[PDB]
């Protein structure tokens, strides 16, 4: 029904080295959908994504990603707006 | 330029509730992130809470998690921090801090204090029975 969201880094995170932060989103009827990556709750500027979509059942598979250098204390999250959602869903990165 | 509106402090019986309030005029597009610190007698400064400029992400100090919650007014101009289940240890002066999203992004969420624009502080005194 509503989108599935996973948030995870390309590697076991270590601080001061370069890794990638991924947001995988999947569901149905995506033409409208808006996905942001967040650092300390504010949008990350340069972010890329790859989209895969099928008309038969209107399924979609999106992957938003950014090269980032994690630290001890910087918090990172994914935000997703969709029609099915009355209010945007947030998923916090964990480790 | 940026003017803070910060309010709500006063005296409360322990176990009671108290709503702090913050807003700021002067920001471009009224877009600004916001955090609360408090200073109590006998302790260092303590970070309490943080909300982002879009107002849909909140981080809280473990010390207040489950007790303190951000909300917004109907008009959306002001942000509230609802403090329930107050204890005497929460007696302190509370301050809010604001800055533009571009800077806020690099101000660490739990603890970061690099905000340019602060309130003078509102005092909360939590007495026992």
């Amino acid at each position: 029904r509503t989108p599935k969201i996973q948030v995870y880094s390309r590697h076991p995170a270590e601080n001061g080295k370069s890794n990638f932060l991924n947001c995988y989103v999947s569901g149905f009827h995506g033409s409208d959908i808006e996905v942001d990556l967040l650092k300390n709750g504010e949008r990350i500027e340069k972010v890329e994504h790859s989209d895969l979509s099928f008309s038969k059942d209107w399924s979609f598979y999106l992957l938003y990603y950014t090269e980032f250098t994690p630290t001890e204390k910087d918090e990172y999250a994914c935000r997703v707006n969709h029609v099915t959602l009355s209010q945007p869903k947030i998923v916090k990165w964990d480790r | 330029q940026v003017q803070l509106q910060e309010s709500g402090g006063g005296s409360v019986q322990a176990g009671g509730s108290l709503r702090l309030s913050c807003a700021a005029s002067g920001y471009t597009d009224s877009r600004y992130c916001m955090a609360w610190f408090r200073q109590a007698p006998g302790k260092e400064r303590e970070w309490v809470a943080r909300i982002n400029s879009g107002r849909d992400i909140t981080y809280y100090a473990d010390s207040v998690k489950g007790r303190f919650t951000f909300s917004q007014d109907n008009a959306k101009n002001t942000v509230y921090l609802q403090m329930d289940s107050l204890e005497p240890e929460d007696t302190a002066t509370y301050y809010c801090a604001t800055d533009i999203p571009l800077r806020c992004r690099d101000i660490v969420a739990k603890g970061g204090d690099g905000f340019r624009y602060w309130g003078q502080g509102t005092q909360v005194t939590v007495s026992s029975h």
